[PDB]
């Protein structure tokens, strides 16, 4: 390893980003740097954002898991897209159509059991009648004392 | 009291002892899963015999058979409690997991 | 040796089992609680011998 | 896009390329045989249809739209074969594939097991080791200034020369370990 | 032996796995049958449910007013 | 090891809804190249499947036949 | 259970799967025939016998390898080294 | 017609959808051409450097050391303090603290002063 | 403790006087024959501690932790003899001269009786472990860890002077069981908040507090072995010790004083753990693992409720052993692969069977699983801290996800996959690191049989 | 449930296994007589979880649905219940029409093998389960709750119409 | 089910809430009305370990259902007259239940049928 | 882990499960209550006078 | 037939530790194992009897198996 | 064994095995194969091993404490004797633990062995389960994990404080 083979400050001058697109094994034009900001991301180049799932698995690659070839420089994000993890491949259906169907889906069969809730249905009989006092005994009611009495007569 | 609790610890250990014969081996076993299967159904006969005498009788139990620890107020005992649910459900996978032992001997033969 | 994997696995462990269980588990307070067994009407008990008088006569409906 | 001998994808390899998803999701959608048959020779009709065109751009937006309808008319769920990527059985024995060059640390006593296995191994070991020299020499002349422009590799040329780069292709780990 | 390949046809079939699934059904179909014979009350109707708006007034105990 | 492929001759279009499918394809005036490939799935013992009727109604006959001989072996067993 | 394959059989196969197209003639189908210059078909009908031998075989030829494809020795010679014959 | 794709953040565009793809200019084909190069020099560097008979050992790739490098000592010698970052370091660094310490107050003030007027049901209570 | 001092300073003669090829068995053995004689400390009540003398006395909470320290110096000598077989034979023998002068260091601290002999002897564990950063580490930066460690430790520690001197001078004695026995309560005023910071500060600096941390993801990587397994397994329970010694003087100011102080670290341990989540350096996750505990160990202690004290010292014991198993770990796949990122070694279970089965046990026992001592001791600081408050649970729920979702993310990258196809140098397990993932492993699954023995003090 | 789930999912595996681990259901059919065992397998589980009379899951399965409808309890959720009923019987005979009835779409290497005793054996004896053990269970376990007897014509047959539709 | 259309889509104040019934007095119109007995003693009813919601008013043949499975063991379908006998008695309970609820309807209609007579009346 | 498995009645705490054994025997006979809820005697308190 | 070598790690190590490792942890296990069985059988356990008058024991006859008394 | 009055039990009333089929139940013959299998053997061994015992007895006593003056007859700051009452102070509290641990078990045991009856025939129980929590909670709750005779102490005098506030406002 060496010196002049690390990352350095934020290029601004054309011949500085040559260089640095040099040590980076890129084009000149495809070396896009993030803004600065003040963040720290140094010179390290903007790749598209896109996930190692995207990538053709047809092709031979160095490591086939990764889908990267050697020396092929990586996202400053590659850990979060691995195949792992957060994808970015294409649905067959839009985004936001997507998201508003499933909120929309929810929220009404949200509502329809809160209005089921609501409106309840039941069998129209009566109530289940119980013998001594509506079982107090049995309950956990204290024998000594003697509390109102219920009785359930014939019909 | 004494068939039924000896059955049901002696089920236990029964099912609990091929790992320990496993990781007491030193040589190639000799049909391993198919003394694994044995286990199994040999397990699931000792747990039947108690779920037929609970059907005959109606006899539940807990068994605090090991005082591990007496932290502060709280105690925290090895207990088994043998209730309806779980007299009634250890015999069904015992033979849904007999029927697996067979169907993966069958089927990973090529692992 | 036929019936080796019906004793070696089976029948020691039931004896030790056993064992631990007559003499170092219930020997000991409150380790295995059993649940008191149903009682009919009309049930005799042996530990006392007293039989159980039948139930109220039937206000048959069919 | 990304090829390994080509740097784009031609016209013909585009429209062969939609040709062939489109018969694959076209046989997804279409699950009974006779019908997938039926609408797979209405789609060859289609594809017949605008096949002999002399204009460039026409054939580009041509294809543009069909690639939109596509896109449209495609399966949520295609089929995928069980070995293809995104299947079922995909590099599932990949986990069983254990290279060869493990078998440099094995014990004497392991290795007494296999003499005949084993001095063939030391033979192919010491052909690789007296081929990798000429294999450099081949490689460096032929590659021109600036090292070379496509991923294809040179193949033999002199009689009793092995290819460049041979050892990690021909001794690649068998498909069912 | 095993089953043999075979290419383009129908594969060979003992008689075991046919008998097997043939006594399988006829014990399935046998078995619902002497079931629905015996009970037919959990599934054709267990008890008869008298209609609530035909009872009587006078066991109701309602005034005629 | 090796095994023996049958003759193509016996592959034939006719005997399938291919060649329903062929005749309305040529009333539009196209020809199926693939008749003889996809002949083979509709030809042999694979012919005239079942309907979903026939395939939940598989072995009713002997169960009912067994069932009729039980109703009658207990109705005659009770006396 | 999964019986192993010889390239014989992988060749018989082939020229099986062949020998029933309707654009082909069963008389002059050879094992070294070039689709196009000796034999006179269509790149339609090259993508298309590519995914008759994809579904015969079972698996997934990619494009690359399948523009390559172009005669049927070369169709044995995929085959052979993608199953591991003669083992 | 038809539902044209609308790409987001998690969702990118189809690639043969893009128009970019579809340009047949001098200046893409040499790009192509120059990027094709690249990796086909660098393909060769490495199975030069990983075909060899006497090499035993990890075949080191700078690229690997560059991203890990970019990623753990290089974040605060490119740093540098200006509005942006003061305002995302005050609005996450603080600001949960202040929020959660300022519920968790209000909760327990509740629970003590529920507490200690004896309303709280603390009576099977003897474990804390 | 003259039965455990004057043997290690004969053991340092022993490792003076040994030849070039006998110096690592002879202290092996000497040093496993004193952690045998170590157990008869163990002879405790459950309402007095065993006192030997005027400055030696040993309670249920300071011998689990002489335990593991004189259990885990023979495992440091195994650890780190083969690294420094290239050596010359005069910084071998001073290499394990500093290591066996900082367990010497470490038992006479964790026995001291008197609270100024504690912070003398505390602060003096900083000199073998800062030698031992700065000279055998291998990274460049190693310097700067050095010196930040130091630095953290001694501004912290300072005021913790100035504070006890001030105590004793005030009340009149630092013998713990005197100020048991004198305590007195200390009001709400702004000096008692200055003592209390004063007191509290050192500890919150060597557990590490989460935004005092800095110096533990420096100084756990560029550090050897050994270094790192003093640095993970044993400090931080010094500082946690020293600071159980010290809450029972600041009583009742710490009621209304620990609100930001805890849930800095109840926030804290939230983020750390998702920097586990985004690591690219494998030693690094480690460390950030320990700190999450250590936090957790902050708010059991700080919350001052029994059942906190003893899952705060279950969860110390099994957090050291689990965090010395990873390190020897990390530190022997780093030997193999000679890099430590996480994401270049792949797919060494297809390699290494044997050692992706203690990555699985070392991965299962570090996300709490029952019925290990770690799920023991953060069961209880769950319990006692929904006793303190409700939605706290929160707080610690979500950490029970995101514990696992780096765990497993680490049993998987460096286990699971495709094998890397340039890596071909992984030789078969050595048995010098099989025996000592073992003899880190088993005492665990054997203490998880009777924990009662590592529950604290009030047991 | 446990029963008959068991048998679904190991018939699905011997199947799978049978066609060289090829596990769409678009790739099927002509599998009726070709694994008639385990067409009678498939069938009779599939008739289980439908909840077929007389079968194990008309023995817990319908008589939850006469404690679903006489009770007080909420309507839409009771109406999803039945809808989803409705779609489990769909989905099981939509399996039944397309892995075992229709015409064969495998590849043209047959190897359609079922003859070893362990699936036979094993396959046997869930269905013998799958036959006897809801009957045995539900005539064996004592009478914890009182079960609903007086209730209308039209909720008795509402779980064998939702199927039969 | 049509009691819920009755009762949601029509007009609330002629249908019984079953949260809150019956809101009248039982001696209305009921001379002498007879109590439904119970059989079974509390204290055998209660060491035969009856379930809480069991313990209604048929829990005679509860008893006696229980006693001849405890017997008949192990043919299990041997006597399941007593089972179709605790059924008849709970099915005959579901007929008083549902017998109450017409009552309180018909009593809440002529509530609303006086109200309609006083409305047209004064 | 046999001196482990075999420390002598630790921390006595079988030990007071024991004496437990013998209170509740003491205080089951003479009719006092289970326990007090006063830990000390109240007649050696003095509250401060207010 | 056709058998085909089944390329693999070397698996003689972590069996040999394995084994060394059984044997080193039994040839201690067995004898301190007999050894206790022999003093819960032959030995035996205490009995538990009030304290007489005039008699102050030791402390280690206020435990109850022998080897926690030893 | 143990003391009846610390751990009670009801007396047991198992009924007897009326038969009224004419199938023979396998749980008898399952119960008579177990005693002649599995008993005998046990018994035996279990004899042999009593004879053994009884061959070589000896015996191991129960330890008592004396009473000392507690926390409340000690001059602050006087070590010598408040340690003591420091010392006894403790160990109270943990024979006061097993107390609570004693009354756990019994409430449990009561309603394992009632079953579906505990909720009228385990009152009592309940009852003194509630008293001893209740004054458990009196003497030793809120202390902190730094507890001492002098805080109960002071908890103590704060309730009692309370309880003469509460009397004074009550007249
Ligand atoms: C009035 O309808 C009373 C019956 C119970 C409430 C309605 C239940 C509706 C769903 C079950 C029946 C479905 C019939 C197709």
């Amino acid at each position: 390893i060496t010196k002049d083979m690390l990352p350095g400050p934020y290029p601004k001058t054309p011949e500085e980003r040559a260089a640095a697109a040099k040590k980076y094994n890129m084009r000149v034009e495809d070396y896009e740097p993030y803004p600065d900001d003040g963040m720290g991301y140094g010179d390290y180049p903007k790749l598209p954002d896109r996930s190692q799932q995207e990538r053709d698995p047809w092709y031979d690659w160095d490591h086939p898991d990764l889908r990267l070839n050697w020396g092929e420089p990586m996202h400053w994000d590659l850990d979060m897209y691995i195949r792992n993890r957060v994808d970015t491949s294409p649905t067959p259906v839009n985004w936001n159509l997507m998201c508003k169907h499933l909120f929309g889906f929810v929220a009404f069969m949200l509502f329809m059991f809160w209005v089921g809730e609501t409106y309840p249905t039941y069998q129209p009989v009566g109530p289940k009648q119980y013998p001594y006092n509506n079982l107090y005994l049995e309950r956990g009611g204290d024998p000594n004392k003697e509390p109102e009495p219920v009785v359930h007569y014939e019909i | 009291m004494n068939l039924f609790s000896s059955l049901t610890l002696v089920t236990l250990i029964l099912l609990t002892m091929p790992i320990a014969a496993i990781n007491f081996n030193t040589h190639k076993f000799t049909n391993y899963p198919l003394y694994v299967k044995t286990t199994i159904s040999c397990a699931f006969i000792t747990s039947m015999i108690p779920t037929m005498m609970f059907i005959h009788t109606g006899q539940e139990m807990i068994i605090s058979n090991w005082h591990w620890l007496t932290i502060q107020t709280l105690k925290l005992s090895l207990s088994f409690k043998m209730d309806f649910f779980s007299m009634m459900f250890v015999p069904v996978a015992l033979f849904v997991t007999w029927s697996i032992m067979e169907f993966s001997m069958w089927y990973m033969h090529s692992d | 040796r036929h019936s080796i994997f019906a004793f070696t696995h089976v029948l020691i462990p039931v004896w030790i089992i056993h064992y631990y269980l007559k003499y170092h588990v219930t020997t000991k307070p409150y380790t295995i609680v059993e649940k008191k067994p149903r009682i009919f009407p009309g049930d005799t008990i042996l530990e006392t011998g007293e039989v159980i008088p039948p139930m109220k006569e039937f206000p048959d409906q069919h | 896009a990304f090829l390994p001998s080509a740097a784009y994808l031609t016209h013909q390899q585009k429209v062969l390329q939609l040709y062939k998803r489109a018969l694959r999701h076209l046989e997804s959608r279409c699950v009974h045989r006779d019908k997938y048959r039926y609408f797979a020779c209405l789609l060859r009709a289609r594809f017949d249809e605008h096949k002999n065109e002399k204009d460039m751009v026409k054939a580009t937006q041509l294809l543009r739209e069909a690639e939109k309808e596509f896109w449209h008319g495609q399966h949520p769920q295609p089929y995928i074969f069980p070995e293809s990527p995104g299947g079922t059985s995909y590099e599932r024995y990949e986990c069983y594939k254990v290279p060869e060059w493990c078998l440099d640390d094995w014990h004497p006593s392991e290795k007494a097991m296999y003499p005949d296995y084993f001095a063939k191994r030391e033979q192919w070991k010491k052909l690789r080791r007296e081929s990798w020299e000429r294999e450099v020499k081949q490689l460096q002349e032929e590659t021109p200034v600036g090292g070379p422009r496509t991923e294809a590799l040179p193949p033999a040329r002199k009689q009793g020369d092995l290819p460049p780069l041979w050892w990690h292709i021909v001794t690649r780990p068998r498909e069912r370990p | 032996a095993h089953i043999e390949p075979r290419y383009r046809q129908f594969p060979q079939l003992t008689r075991s796995q046919v008998i097997q699934a043939e006594f399988f059904s006829a014990t399935m179909w046998f078995w619902i049958l002497w079931r629905f014979w015996h009970d037919s009350d959990a599934v054709l109707g267990h008890f008869p449910y008298p209609d609530p708006s035909q009872w009587t007034d006078e066991e109701l105990g309602i005034p005629p007013d | 090891s090796k095994m023996e492929l049958p003759d193509y001759k016996q592959w034939k279009i006719e005997g399938t809804p291919l060649e329903t499918v062929q005749e309305k394809l040529a009333a539009r005036g196209l020809r199926d190249p693939w008749g003889r490939n996809e002949a083979w799935r509709y030809m042999g013992g694979f012919a005239n499947n079942v309907s979903f009727v026939g395939a939940l109604l598989k072995g009713f006959k002997w169960g009912f036949a067994a069932f009729v001989v039980a109703v009658g072996a207990e109705y005659y067993l009770e006396s | 259970d999964a019986p192993p394959l010889t390239l014989e059989g992988i060749k018989d196969r082939v020229l099986y799967v062949l020998k029933l197209y309707d654009k082909i003639d069963p008389e002059k189908l050879s094992v070294n025939s070039h689709f196009m210059k000796d034999l006179g078909l269509d790149s339609l009908d090259q993508v298309e016998i590519i995914m008759a031998m994809e579904d015969e075989f079972g698996f997934e030829i990619p494009d690359i390898d399948a523009e390559k494809l172009m005669c049927p020795q070369e169709i044995v010679d995929y085959i052979a080294d993608k199953k591991d014959v003669y083992e | 017609s038809f539902p044209k794709y609308e790409p987001s953040r998690l969702a990118s565009l189809p690639t043969t959808l893009d128009p970019a793809e579809y340009d047949i200019s001098s200046e893409t084909r040499k790009a192509q051409a120059e990027r094709l190069a690249i990796r086909s020099r660098l393909k060769r560097e490495y199975q030069l450097q990983y075909n060899d008979p006497s090499r035993r050992g990890v075949v080191e790739d700078p690229a690997l050391i560059r991203w890990t490098c970019a990623r753990s000592a290089n974040v605060y010698p490119n740093f540098r303090p200006n509005t942006k970052t003061s305002l995302l370091g005050a609005l996450f660094g603080i600001g949960p603290l202040i929020f959660w310490y300022y519920v968790f107050k209000t909760d327990r003030d509740r629970k003590e002063k529920l507490i200690q007027e004896g309303k709280l049901d603390r009576t099977f209570n003897i474990s804390y | 403790m003259l039965k455990y001092i004057i043997p290690t300073m004969m053991l340092m003669p022993l490792t003076w006087l040994s030849k070039n090829s006998m110096i690592w068995i002879n202290t092996t053995l000497h040093s496993l024959l004193i952690s045998l004689t170590s157990l008869l400390l163990l002879n405790q009540f459950g309402d007095n501690s065993l006192n030997f003398s005027l400055t030696f006395f040993s309670d249920s909470l300071s011998t689990p932790l002489l335990i593991l320290t004189m259990w885990l110096l023979p495992l440091m000598l195994m650890a780190s003899q083969h690294h420094l077989s290239k050596e010359n034979l005069a910084r071998k023998k001073l290499f394990i001269s500093m290591l066996i002068l900082l367990q010497l260091f470490l038992i006479m601290t964790f026995t001291a009786t008197e609270l100024i002999f504690f912070y003398i002897m505390f602060e003096a564990t900083l000199v073998p472990t800062l030698i031992i950063i700065t000279r055998w580490g291998n990274q460049t930066e190693r310097l700067n860890a050095g010196l930040y460690f130091l630095f953290y430790t001694l501004a912290g520690s300072l005021p913790l002077l100035v504070a006890l001197i001030y105590i004793q001078n005030t009340m009149g004695s630092l013998n713990f069981l005197i100020l048991q026995y004198w305590v007195q309560p200390m009001p709400n005023s702004w000096s008692n908040t200055f003592m209390w910071l004063a007191c509290m500060m050192a500890f919150m600096v060597k557990m590490p507090l989460y935004g005092l941390h800095l110096w533990l993801p420096k100084a756990h990587v560029e550090a050897p072995i050994a270094g790192s397994m003093v640095l993970a397994a044993i400090l931080l329970k010094l500082g946690g010790y020293g600071m159980m010694r010290i809450t029972l003087l600041l009583n009742p100011i710490t009621d209304f004083m620990a609100y930001p102080f805890i849930m800095l670290s109840l926030w804290g341990m939230i983020m750390t753990s998702s920097i586990c989540l985004r690591q690219t350096d494998l030693k690094s996750l480690i460390a950030y693992s320990s700190v999450s505990h250590m936090a957790l160990v902050i708010v059991a202690i700080l919350i001052q409720t029994p059942w906190s004290y003893m899952g705060a010292t279950a969860l110390m014991i099994a957090h050291g052993l689990t965090s010395s198993m990873l390190f020897c770990l990390a530190n022997s796949n780093y030997e193999r692969v000679h890099s430590r990122t996480m994401i270049l070694a792949r797919g060494l279970q297809t390699l290494l069977p044997l050692m992706a089965a203690w990555w699985l046990l070392a991965s299962l026992t570090n996300l709490a699983l029952p019925p290990s001592i770690n799920l023991i001791g953060e069961l209880f600081v769950v319990m006692s801290t929904f006793s303190w408050s409700n939605i706290t649970i929160i707080l610690m729920g979500l950490n029970m996800v995101i514990t696992a979702l780096y765990s497993l993310y680490m049993l998987i990258t460096t286990q699971r996959g495709k094998h890397t196809h340039h890596i071909n140098n992984i030789l078969p397990s050595f048995t010098r690191e099989n025996a000592l993932m073992s003899l880190h492993m088993l005492p665990l699954l054997l203490l998880s049989l009777n924990p009662k023995i590592i529950l604290g003090p009030l047991y | 449930h446990a029963f008959f789930k068991a048998m679904l999912f190991m018939c699905s595996g011997s199947i799978i296994h049978s066609l060289n681990d090829e596990q769409d259901i678009r790739k099927m059919g002509g599998l009726f007589k070709a694994m008639p065992f385990t067409t009678t397998a498939l069938i009779i589980g599939s008739l289980a979880l439908t909840g077929m009379p007389f079968l194990t899951g008309f023995y817990s399965k319908d008589l939850i649905i006469e404690s679903a409808n006489t009770s007080y309890t909420n309507a839409w959720a009771l109406l999803m219940t039945l809808v989803a009923t409705s779609f489990t019987a769909i989905y099981s005979t939509r399996i039944i029409f397309f892995a075992l009835l229709g015409q064969p779409r495998f590849p043209t290497l047959i190897n359609i093998n079922e003859n070893n005793p362990f699936l036979i054996n094993s396959i046997k004896r869930l269905l013998i389960g799958s036959l006897f053990a809801g009957f045995i269970i539900s005539n064996n376990i004592p009478p914890m709750t009182i079960p609903q007897m007086t209730m209308p014509h039209y909720l008795k047959m509402t779980a064998l119409t939702v199927t039969i539709l | 089910g049509a009691h819920l259309a009755r009762r949601y889509l029509g007009d609330a104040s002629v249908e019984p809430e079953p949260l809150r019934m019956p809101t009248f007095p039982p001696d209305y119109g009921f001379p002498e009305r007879k109590e439904r007995e119970m059989v079974a003693t509390q204290q055998e009813m209660n060491d035969a370990q009856l379930v809480l919601q069991q313990r209604d008013y048929c829990a005679h043949y509860l008893i006696r259902f229980l006693k001849c499975k405890r017997d008949s063991f192990p043919n299990f379908l041997a006597c399941k007259h007593e089972q179709h006998d605790w059924d008849y008695c709970e099915h005959l309970d579901y007929v008083k239940r549902m017998k109450e609820f017409e009552r309180e309807r018909r009593l809440l209609q002529r509530k609303k049928r006086r109200e309609q007579r006083e409305a047209d009346m004064a | 882990s046999t001196f482990v498995a075999y420390l002598p009645d630790y921390r006595m705490q079988e030990w007071a499960r024991r004496e437990a054994e013998r209170l509740v025997k003491y205080r089951e006979a003479h009719g006092l209550p289970l326990m007090e809820s006063n830990c000390f005697d109240p007649s050696k308190i003095q509250l401060p006078e207010d | 037939g056709k058998r085909l070598f089944i390329i693999k790690p070397s698996g003689f190590y972590d069996k040999r530790f394995l084994k060394l490792l059984r044997f080193y942890i039994l040839l201690t296990g067995i004898p301190v194992v007999i050894g206790i069985t022999l003093i819960n059988v032959f030995i035996g356990e205490a009995e538990l009897a009030e304290i007489p008058e005039g008699y102050v024991p030791e402390h280690w006859e206020y435990f109850k198996h022998p080897i926690s008394r030893w | 064994s143990w003391d009846k009055d610390v751990y009670p039990e009801p007396p047991r009333r198992t009924p007897a095995p009326s038969p009224q089929t004419s199938l023979p139940n396998p749980i008898t013959y399952l119960t008579k194969a177990f005693d002649l299998l599995v008993d005998r053997p046990v018994t035996l061994v279990r004899e042999f091993i009593e004879r053994q015992h009884a061959k070589n007895k000896y015996y191991y006593y129960h330890r008592e404490f004396r009473r000392v003056p507690d926390i409340t007859e000690c001059h602050e700051k006087d070590v010598l004797c408040m340690f003591e009452a420091e010392m006894q102070w403790k160990r109270d509290y943990k024979v006061d633990q097993e107390i609570v641990n004693i009354i756990q078990e019994r409430l449990k045991a009561c309603q394992q062995r009632e079953g579906e009856s505990h909720r009228q025939n385990c009152a009592k129980e309940l009852q003194q389960f509630t008293q001893v929590v209740k004054a458990y909670q009196d003497r030793y709750h809120d202390l902190g994990a730094h507890y001492s005779a002098r805080k109960c102490l002071a908890k103590q005098k704060q309730r009692m404080l309370a309880e003469r506030k509460a009397t004074k406002e009550a007249a």
